């Protein structure tokens, strides 16, 4: 009865906290370095475009 | 046949050994028929005859 508020109340960032596995969902902090290897037949020749 | 109004343009080319560029001409023809094509510079090779 003097808890207080849990992590996803208080959290910055916007975080999201869940349990069992304990987890922060979706924090607003960085950026995400995503590198794409994409296959030659996806792309489209250019006097075909 | 015989041909004028020609306009030449290379919408994208790489030197990789391997016919790594495409040009795309324009042509006004007199006539229906075969026509010779002939690279005037020794270096840049054409496929097509």
């Amino acid at each position: 009865k003097e808890r207080g508020a849990s992590l996803q109340h208080t959290a910055p960032f916007g975080c999201q906290i869940a349990t069992n596995p304990v987890r922060a969902m979706n924090c607003a902090v960085g950026n995400m370095p995503i590198s794409i290897d994409i296959p030659d037949a996806a792309f489209t020749r250019v006097v075909d475009a | 046949p015989s041909l004028t109004d020609m306009s030449c343009e290379v919408p994208a080319c790489t030197h990789s050994s391997d016919f790594g560029g495409v040009a795309i001409i324009k042509y006004a023809a007199s006539k229906k028929g075969k026509c010779a094509v002939h690279s005037m510079t020794n270096a840049v090779t054409i496929r097509e005859a």
